[PDB]
Order: structure tokens, then sequence, then C-alpha cells
């Protein structure tokens, strides 16, 4: 890795870190709320541990 | 939209063995291979999950013996092997 790809990397990494997602909001307030309604209508009933 | 065969999945009838080929040599574990490779997972995805698995087959008794025809007719097989003859034909009779 000379200096140029370890910029680059570098670059491509933050370039991911950055970049905006409603995709963990959904998973801490929506998601759940999901569930929960699915879990009463199936035919079979969740199993967990 | 509320599509029922999403809704009303259950297991099928026969289900625990339905995948089991018939054979004498392994059958638990060839059981396991023909469930795991019937449901779509390939064994280079598994890993090492796929080695020492084993899953209930038909040619298992219960009692835990290699069985190649159903138990019925292993008992009929062996009560069809005694049957004296019911009148026989001898001089002194009476």
């Amino acid at each position: 890795v000379n200096d140029l790809t370890r910029r680059t990397m570098t670059g491509v990494m933050t370039a991911m870190r950055q970049v905006k997602t409603m995709t963990p909001f959904y998973i801490q307030h929506m998601c759940p709320t999901e569930l929960s309604v699915l879990a009463s209508v199936t035919v079979t009933p969740p199993f967990q541990v | 939209t509320a599509s029922p065969a999403d809704t009303n999945v259950v297991p099928a009838k026969d289900a625990p063995t339905t995948n089991s080929p018939p054979s004498t040599t392994s059958p638990n574990q060839a059981a396991a291979d023909a469930n795991q490779q019937q449901a779509g997972i390939v064994s280079s995805q598994s890993g090492p999950n796929a080695v020492g698995d084993s899953a209930p087959s038909t040619s298992v008794n219960n009692d835990g013996d290699i069985i190649t025809r159903p138990t019925s007719d292993s008992i009929a097989a062996v009560a069809n092997a005694t049957k004296p003859a019911a009148v026989v034909s001898d001089p002194q009779s009476m």
C-alpha cells in the first residue's frame, strides 16, 4: 500500500461512513412495530430464545 | 395482497423424514444431507456445519434398527413362517 493507495482506501472508507442512510433509524424506531403486528397474524406464532 | 400462502405456512405431512433417501449404509447422515441439499443450501456455504449432523430417516426403525420394509410386513413375515397344517392325514386317527 503506497501513499496513493492509502489515501484512496481512506477516502472510500470515510465515504461509506458519511453517506446518509435511514436503515438504523428504521430498525430502532419502526421495525419493532411491524414485527409486533406481524407476530399476531401468522398461523405459527414466533418461537424465540 | 393478503396472500394466504404467506400466512398459513405450516409443516407438511411426513415432514420430519420425507427427504430421506432409501439406503441402509448411514441413513441418518444421508437423510441430513438430503435435507440440507433440498433446502437450497450448498455445502461450500454451510462449511463445517455439514460434517457431523444427522436427521431421522424412514430406513430406521423406532426401536433403532435398519429396516427395508414397513414393520407390519416384518411382523407378517415372521408370522407366515410358522403355520402348521390344521388338518393332517395319518392312518391312526380314530
